[PDB]
């Protein structure tokens, strides 16, 4: 999430995620290119990274079902 | 931390619940009595007056609980009235059942069990009436008594429980005089201690409740003093401060 | 009831620096930050005449660097 | 008129402090030396001599080394002297630690052995046997087969005087002692506090026996509370750091660390543990014979009438801390100079004992009910 | 007074004596030869380029600067993505640079051998043989782990009561690994600039991928930052991406590869979830309070090298322990020995260790230990 | 596991509610008692005269029977409770069984009324540890002390309340064979040991004796002195 | 536990039931009491552990009867253990007054087991009982079928055993147990088993005031409580 630390912050980190959204909107309209992403918690993710378009691809991860645990086995 | 049940016992086996509600006595009308002897008498503090308010009912802080005994109560208003009913129930149940009047610290010890038990069972809170006994027996004679929230009770020639007791304590106990009260003595000794725990000035009759207790032809005559009564009692301690100025 | 509206007017029809200075507007995250509103109105009255301040958007503090031991 | 003499003696001492070059080889080496060295770290070492020395300004050329006295002492995190145009390493490696750590050594305690202390006595001999004892007479641990205990905690109610045991200590110590208050590692910048428990700790280490005070721990290490708000106190990293020194892998060599906290329950298990503090010690509230001799003491060095009762000052009174007792004593001497007598009377004491203890009100309605 | 004055006389005698006390051929030829010699800042190549190779460089901080190989060098020699020497006057690659060698990262490996056997620690064979197969068996005989086709843990997290002996099994791992064991300085890790830790931890993982098969102890994990709250404040931004960096290096694309990883921790829960998943740490190995059999076994290692009578009873001793860790047992043998010295009795009696029992356990405010309760018998 | 709740257990194994409740024992004033060969006596400490304040409502020594009396250290309201339970159990012994309560029974009975306010919540557990001595019917003096927790123990001589643990130890060195041999000296031992932590107030001490022929008698002030003062002669004398 | 130990009424994810574990605990704050089991008759062992000279022996009650042909050792709870000791005593007794003859040791331990599993019922006398005793009772008789020893529980379990150990220390004596005891030992040689166990795990000497000595041997009554013999058995070992 942005920082809102005022004066000294972590300017730097913010600066790269701006980068990576500069790049995902209004740009890269060939498919050629896609990017796959994972977080452990999406709950700290920015909503301005999935945006609408920039990000809009969701691929939820369930905990195993009880048949999927004995495949997985 | 170890607060809200009266059951809980703190680690330093304190009831915290029992404590808060005895602190909590301060918060009432200030009620005060003095031995006297070949005699007994309890003041109260009159608080909350306003010019609406009827003040119709007879008494408001002393209550008779027998035809020889009587009680002044301090604390929260509806236990007040759960009590002093209770303390009547038990004086008349004692009549019927022996045919004598109840002697002052039976009553006394019975209210106490009842406000004991409250404490250590968890379902209630402990009651928030402290109140001073008035009354004669024949077994111990002119007696006056004091009830706890906690259920400890104790009898004191001179003691006071509403508002600033420390301070009426303190002015008791160098004015009290052992075997010389006197009963006109210590309703001087009464308007003094009022006039200083009381921040009114002048204590004026409205303000101060007086109930009286004598032995009289062998019947105990407990009287409440009319206000006419009471300002002459005023007005005399006035003139005494009067008489005090320019020695003082 | 009119307070605020007569806040205001004392401003515009003041010769002194009437620096409202509602509570919380320029103010950074800080503890306490009562002397740096105070210490900024000193020097202004001193400046040119001595300022009027408005207690009123109340929440210059409850900042992020804020929060008491427990 | 005797402070005269006293005066002269200490200014006679700071004069003597204030009081306390080879023909050829020196003025070469004084001409080889730029007239301002900058001080580098050392990052990598080459047979040639020409070494990469680390900078602020990160030029990190390799540069010969021509010390006279040696170069065989450079080393990999050495703090190389540089020339400030040449660069080239000047010599011997500058060896000075951090500022913040020179201040904690102290080599002057003001207050002498035990003898201040009365009734402490158990405390002391605590004291003693991991501190003062095992640097006296080695060979008895050993026989024993017993390792000297290496750390003490002092935990009492406020003014029973463990600081003054750790001043005793400090009297009597043939280690250097390092005076760190635990609330002294608030460094603002994130890392740097932890680094400084370490230099602490390395330099404890570099003078050998040592011992460590840190006088309210409380604020160093505490429950060891999760981030919670995510405030992130990294006093919590600190702490770790303390604990890491203390008994964290590898070894602490010969330092014997005492702490002090009015409050012992807040601190966090992991501390308060046998191996960070085999022997702890606790000072409670003076008694009645601990009290007579702290009066005793206090009252030794100024007039006493006969009149005066020690003892009944003790007696009447149950409570007062050995700092109160000194209280009483300083008050009392004021209270007769009021009335304009050196001399102090048994009336003074008394006035002196209510004025000092007047913010102390404890106790509920708890008399009635039990 | 007299007195005084001796002191000040001493002192002026001191003073009188002060007053009246003050009453190799590198530094010759060489150093006429060395102040000319010219420096060569350190630089590190990015590319080259075809012709003139024109290699480009980024100082350090400067510059990306377009510098022509020197006069005196080999075009071979100097590589693409090499550390190399530039002089700021003639602007040239003089001489190439060796590969930074990162001390600090090289400091904390052990390097030395701490001397703790297996032995000394005790009450724990279980939690021993559950390290010794993700840290000795599988490195030392890889072989049996392959016959089963089954894969080592490859990670361990030693977690329990403070004093159980987790560091002191790890020393004793250390002792016989026979392989680097890397001890981590958690401190060391948080940096004063914005993510250099965990620039540090990259380097960690490279030293320990160069060396062949490596065990790394991340004593105290909650100091590396091990927690992931990451709230808006963003205190612990930087502290929280050394920590993701740690948990990407230990597994996913590509992990540890022959890196076993030990952390032990006091406090388990505070732990962040992802380091605490397996994979990163497979094996959860739990230090915990010894039961009897252990306390008599610690009581009987510490007690060895203390003299005492024949006769003590440890398993009484050990049963008047109720619940107590390893390290107050070798509180309750040194206190033991401390009796006998107060008492100036070189061979200590077993009443000498009931005394410390009561010490060590009852006499600390734990309450349980001290009974003024009658309640149970 | 949790303090608060009285039938919570402890990882340990305590019902530290119970435990809590002893602290308020401790907090009562001192009470001793000892057995003696025909004169089992309990001494009380800290009358604490208030000045306005009568004396006789204050009661730390109450007979529960002619052959049994009781003295308690804790709450005071609480130990009027179990007194009063005490009193009538004993009538109500006799109504069933036609002899008087034995010591060992009115303890038991006042251990299991203790007990059974630890079993439930809903209920606290008295803070009182009553010391009951007596003689049984066939002339056998007991003493007998009660804990909160609902135990019940005999002694030869015990101190309960503040300062109970100084008593003790001072009895475990004086109370000997010969303390007991003669009436006087039995009271003597009471008045020593409850010297020791009554502090030099002397005055405030209120023995009670049980003839274990007779009855209960409260000790008049002036005797008590008189006691007090011999004390201090065989005191001068060993000097 | 890491909570779901606040009452007996919840159960552990792992479905172990803590409180009942608890009060096991408890029985460890006991005095070690030792019951070996043998042809000629059961001996009951205990460490009566006097906290003062100055209080009374015979008030510490860590052996009493049950019956004549019953005995039974407590280590645990003192309060506890008298609501159990009462039940077995008033059991034995009505089922001599119904059926006229002597329960058997292991019918009264059963019997004893069935109040001590209602730790929460929520039927049987509501407001009592409401959390586990703390008790651990050795129940030593000559029944019908000949000598038995029996151990209880607080959890209302009972087995048979041949020899046994409850309260502090028991771990230690039931190790020594396995190696000192045999099928043919007599209750003599059995008596000196135990007290020789007994002293080696009490950290006190073990001198007659120490050690309370119990026997219930089919030829005589109980028999439990040795009296200046155990000065007489301790001195002979
Ligand atoms: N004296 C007035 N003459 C004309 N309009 C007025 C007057 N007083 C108030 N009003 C009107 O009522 C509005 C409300 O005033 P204002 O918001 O200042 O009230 P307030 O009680 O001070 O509340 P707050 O402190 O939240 O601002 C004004 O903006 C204006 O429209
Ligand atoms: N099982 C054991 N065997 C031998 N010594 C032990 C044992 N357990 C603890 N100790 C003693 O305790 C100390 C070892 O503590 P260790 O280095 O294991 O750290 P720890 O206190 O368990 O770690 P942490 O502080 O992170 O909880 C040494 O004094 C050691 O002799």
């Amino acid at each position: 999430k942005r920082f809102d630390s005022e004066k000294a912050g972590d300017r730097e980190v913010q600066r790269t995620m701006l980068e990576l959204l500069n790049q995902l909107d209004g740009f890269q309209p060939n498919t050629q290119v896609k990017v796959i992403a994972a977080t452990n918690r999406v709950d700290i993710l920015d909503p301005a990274l999935l945006r609408s378009g920039r990000l809009d691809r969701k691929i939820e991860f369930p905990m195993p079902n009880e048949e999927a645990r004995a495949r997985i086995m | 931390r170890y607060d809200s049940r009266t059951t809980i016992f703190s680690p330093e086996g304190r009831l915290y619940q029992v404590e808060y509600a005895m602190e909590a006595i301060g918060h009432a009308g200030t009620c005060l009595g003095i031995l006297a002897n070949d005699g007994v008498l309890l003041a109260a503090e009159r608080r909350n007056i306003h010019k609406l308010l009827d003040e119709v009912f007879f008494s408001e802080k002393i209550y008779k609980l027998n035809e020889d005994m009587a009680c002044s109560v301090a604390g929260i208003t509806s236990d007040a009235n759960v009590l002093t009913n209770e303390l009547r129930l038990i004086a008349q149940r004692y009549l019927l059942q022996y045919q004598e009047p109840i002697p002052c610290e039976q009553l006394v010890t019975a209210l106490c069990d009842i406000k004991q038990a409250y404490t250590q069972f968890g379902g209630k809170r402990p009651f928030g009436v402290s109140l001073l006994y008035i009354g004669w027996d024949k077994h111990y004679g002119f007696q006056l008594y004091q009830s706890d929230p906690s259920g400890n009770y104790g009898g004191w020639k001179a003691t006071c429980i509403g508002n600033n007791s420390a301070a009426a304590v303190s002015m008791l106990k160098q004015d009290y005089k052992e075997g010389e009260m006197t009963l006109k003595s210590a309703l001087a000794l009464a308007i003094k201690v009022l006039n200083k725990t009381m921040d009114v000035s002048k204590l004026s009759a409205e303000k101060v409740e007086i109930a009286t207790l004598t032995r009289e032809n062998g019947k105990t005559v407990i009287r409440v003093l009319k206000q006419k009564e009471v300002e002459q009692l005023i007005k005399k301690h006035e003139e005494e401060e009067a008489k005090a100025e320019r020695e003082k | 009831c009119g307070k605020t509206m007569l806040a205001k007017a004392v401003a515009h029809h003041t010769t002194a620096a009437f620096i409202r200075v509602v509570g919380s507007e320029f103010v950074q995250k800080y503890l306490g930050e009562g002397p740096r509103m105070v210490r900024d109105v000193f020097r202004l009255a001193k400046e040119n005449a001595p300022a009027i301040i408005f207690i009123d958007e109340i929440d210059a503090i409850a900042t992020k660097r804020f929060d008491a031991q427990t | 008129l005797e402070r005269i003499k006293d005066y002269l003696l200490m200014e006679e001492e700071f004069i003597r402090n204030q009081e306390q070059k080879q023909e050829e080889e020196r003025s070469k080496v004084d001409d080889l030396r730029g007239t301002p060295m900058s001080v580098g770290t050392l990052e990598e070492i080459i047979d040639d001599n020409h070494a990469i020395v680390s900078t602020s300004v990160g030029s990190e050329h390799y540069v010969s080394i021509l010390s006279f006295v040696d170069k065989d002492l450079l080393e990999p995190g050495c703090s190389v002297l540089l020339n400030h145009k040449v660069h080239a390493v000047i010599g011997v490696l500058m060896d000075d630690t951090d500022p913040l750590v020179t201040v904690m050594k102290v080599e002057k305690a003001p207050q002498e052995t035990y003898a201040d202390i009365g009734g402490l006595d158990n405390q002391i001999q605590e004291i003693k046997e991991s501190v003062e004892l095992p640097l006296t007479h080695p060979e008895y641990y050993e026989e024993m087969g017993i390792k000297p205990p290496k750390g003490v905690i002092l935990y009492g109610p406020p003014g029973t005087g463990k600081t003054l045991l750790a001043k005793a200590v400090a009297n009597q110590t043939s280690a250097t002692f390092l005076r760190v208050v635990g609330s002294e590692l608030i460094q603002k910048y994130l890392g740097d506090g932890p680094k400084l428990v370490r230099e602490l700790f390395r330099v404890a280490e570099e003078h050998a026996p040592s011992i460590v005070f840190i006088d309210e721990i409380d604020a160093i290490g505490t429950k060891r509370y999760d981030s919670n708000s995510g405030g992130e106190r990294e006093i919590q990293r600190t702490m770790l750091e303390l604990l890491n020194q203390l008994d964290g892998f590898d070894s602490r060599g010969d330092v014997k660390v005492i702490m002090a906290t009015n409050r012992i329950e807040t601190l966090d298990p992991a501390l308060i543990r046998p191996g960070r503090i085999d022997r702890k010690i606790e000072f409670p509230l003076p008694d009645e014979k601990t009290k007579k001799r702290i009066f005793q003491i206090h009252t030794s060095r100024m007039t006493l009438a006969d009149d005066v009762t020690l003892d009944d000052l003790i007696m009447a009174k149950d409570d007062l801390s050995g700092a109160d007792i000194k209280a009483i004593c300083t008050e009392a001497g004021l209270m007769a100079l009021r009335e304009r007598r050196m001399k102090v009377t048994n009336e003074d004491f008394k006035k002196s004992k209510e004025n000092v203890l007047y913010k102390k009100q404890e106790g509920t309605p708890e008399g009635l009910y039990l | 007074d007299d007195i005084q004055q001796l002191l000040k006389k001493i002192n002026e005698l001191t003073g009188i004596k002060e007053s009246d006390t003050g009453l190799l051929a590198a530094d010759k030829q060489t150093l006429q030869s060395e102040q000319p010699l010219q420096v060569a800042r350190c630089t590190k190549i990015i590319n080259a380029d075809s012709e003139d190779p024109k290699y480009i460089i980024n100082v350090k901080q400067f510059a990306k600067f377009v510098v022509d190989l020197s006069d005196q060098v080999a075009p071979t020699d100097i590589e693409e993505g090499m550390r190399v020497g530039v002089d700021r006057n003639k602007y040239q690659i003089h001489i190439p640079l060796p590969p930074k060698i990162d001390p600090t990262v090289t400091m904390m490996q052990v390097e030395e051998k701490p001397d703790v056997t297996y032995s000394d620690v005790g009450g724990c064979k279980e939690q021993i043989e559950k390290l010794r197969e993700v840290v000795e068996t599988p490195l030392l005989h890889p072989e049996r782990f392959v016959n089963l086709g089954i894969e080592p843990p490859k990670g361990v997290l030693l977690f329990g009561p403070p004093g159980t002996g987790k560091t002191l099994c790890a020393r004793a791992v250390a002792n016989r690994t026979d392989a680097c064991f890397i001890r981590v300085i958690g401190s060391e890790l948080v940096q004063k600039y914005v993510g250099e830790g965990a620039r540090m931890v990259r380097e960690l993982f490279e030293m320990a991928r160069t060396k062949k098969a490596c065990l790394i102890f991340f004593d105290e994990i909650d100091a590396i930052g091990g927690a992931r709250f990451d709230d808006g404040a963003g205190g612990d931004n930087e502290v929280q991406r050394t920590m993701l960096e740690l948990i990407n290096q230990l597994d996913g694309f590509d992990p540890r590869g022959n890196i076993k990883v030990l952390m032990a921790t006091n406090r388990p829960d505070t732990l962040d979830p992802a380091l605490m998943r397996p994979g990163r740490l497979d094996r959860k190995i739990e230090f915990s309070l010894p039961d009897l059999e252990g306390r008599t076994h610690i009581f009987k290692i510490h007690a060895r090298s203390m003299s005492v009578e024949r006769d003590i009873r440890f398993e009484l001793l050990a049963r008047l322990c109720p619940n107590s860790t390893g390290a107050e047992i070798r509180s309750v043998c040194t206190e033991a020995g401390m009796f006998a010295i107060r008492a100036r009795r070189k061979i200590a009696t077993e009443k000498d260790f009931l005394e410390a029992v009561n010490k060590v356990i009852k006499s600390y405010a734990k309450f349980s230990a001290t009974p003024r309760y009658m309640t149970y018998n | 596991s949790y303090d608060r709740a009285i039938t919570v257990f402890s990882p340990d194994g305590h019902l530290f509610q119970v435990e809590y409740a002893q602290e308020a024992v401790k907090k009562g004033s001192t009470a001793v008692g000892v057995r003696g060969r025909d004169i089992v006596v309990l001494g009380v400490e800290k009358k604490s005269v208030a000045k306005l304040q009568d004396e006789r409502t204050v009661r730390k020594i109450c007979a529960l029977d002619d052959n049994v009396c009781m003295a308690f250290a804790g709450l005071t309201a609480d130990a009027r409770i179990v007194i009063n339970r005490a009193r009538v159990e004993c009538q109500s012994h006799r109504l069933t069984v036609e002899d008087p309560v034995t010591v060992e029974y009115i303890t038991r009975y006042i251990a299991s009324l203790k007990q059974r306010y630890t079993q439930s919540n809903g209920r606290r557990p008295f803070g009182i540890s009553a010391l009951i001595v007596g003689f049984d019917f066939d002339g056998t003096p007991r003493l007998y002390q009660t804990d909160p927790s609902g135990t019940y123990h005999a002694w030869k001589a015990n101190a309960i309340g503040r300062g109970a643990k100084s008593v003790r130890e001072f009895l475990e060195k004086n109370y000997t064979d010969e303390a007991i041999e003669t009436d006087d000296l039995t009271i003597k031992l009471v008045i020593k040991a409850l010297l020791e932590v009554v502090q030099s107030g002397g005055k405030n001490i209120e023995l009670a004796v049980m003839r274990r022929d007779q009855s209960l008698k409260i000790l008049n002030p002036e005797e008590i002195e008189k006691y007090v003062a011999e004390i201090e002669k065989e005191k001068e004398e060993n000097e | 536990r890491s909570e779901y130990d606040r009452g007996v009424n919840t159960f552990s994810p792992e479905g172990r039931l803590f409180q009942v574990e608890y009060a096991i605990e408890a029985i460890k704050l006991g005095s070690t009491a030792i019951g070996i089991q043998t042809s000629e008759g059961v001996c009951l062992a205990v460490e009566k552990r006097i906290t003062s000279p100055l209080m009374e022996p015979s008030s510490i009650e860590k052996i009493v009867e049950i019956d004549a042909h019953i005995g039974c050792a407590m280590s645990g709870l003192i309060a506890d253990a008298k609501t159990l000791i009462d039940k077995a005593r008033v059991e034995t007794q009505n089922h001599w007054f119904t059926y006229n003859e002597t329960m058997t040791v292991e019918s009264v331990t059963q019997a004893v087991s069935n109040l001590a599993l209602q730790f929460g019922e929520e039927d049987a006398d509501p407001g009592a009982m409401s959390r586990p005793f703390g008790v651990a009772l050795l129940f030593g008789g000559v029944d019908e079928k000949g000598p038995q020893l029996f151990h209880m529980d607080p959890s209302g379990t009972f087995v048979q055993c041949d020899a046994r150990a409850i309260g502090s220390a028991s771990e230690g004596a039931q190790s020594s147990l396995q190696e000192v005891y045999h099928k043919s030992m007599t209750l003599k040689e059995a008596i000196k088993s135990s007290l020789i166990i007994l002293k080696q795990v009490m950290e006190e000497k073990l001198n007659a005031t120490n050690i309370e000595l119990a026997t219930v041997q089919p030829g005589q009554n109980f028999h439990m409580f040795t009296k200046e013999e155990l000065e007489e058995v301790i001195k002979d070992i």
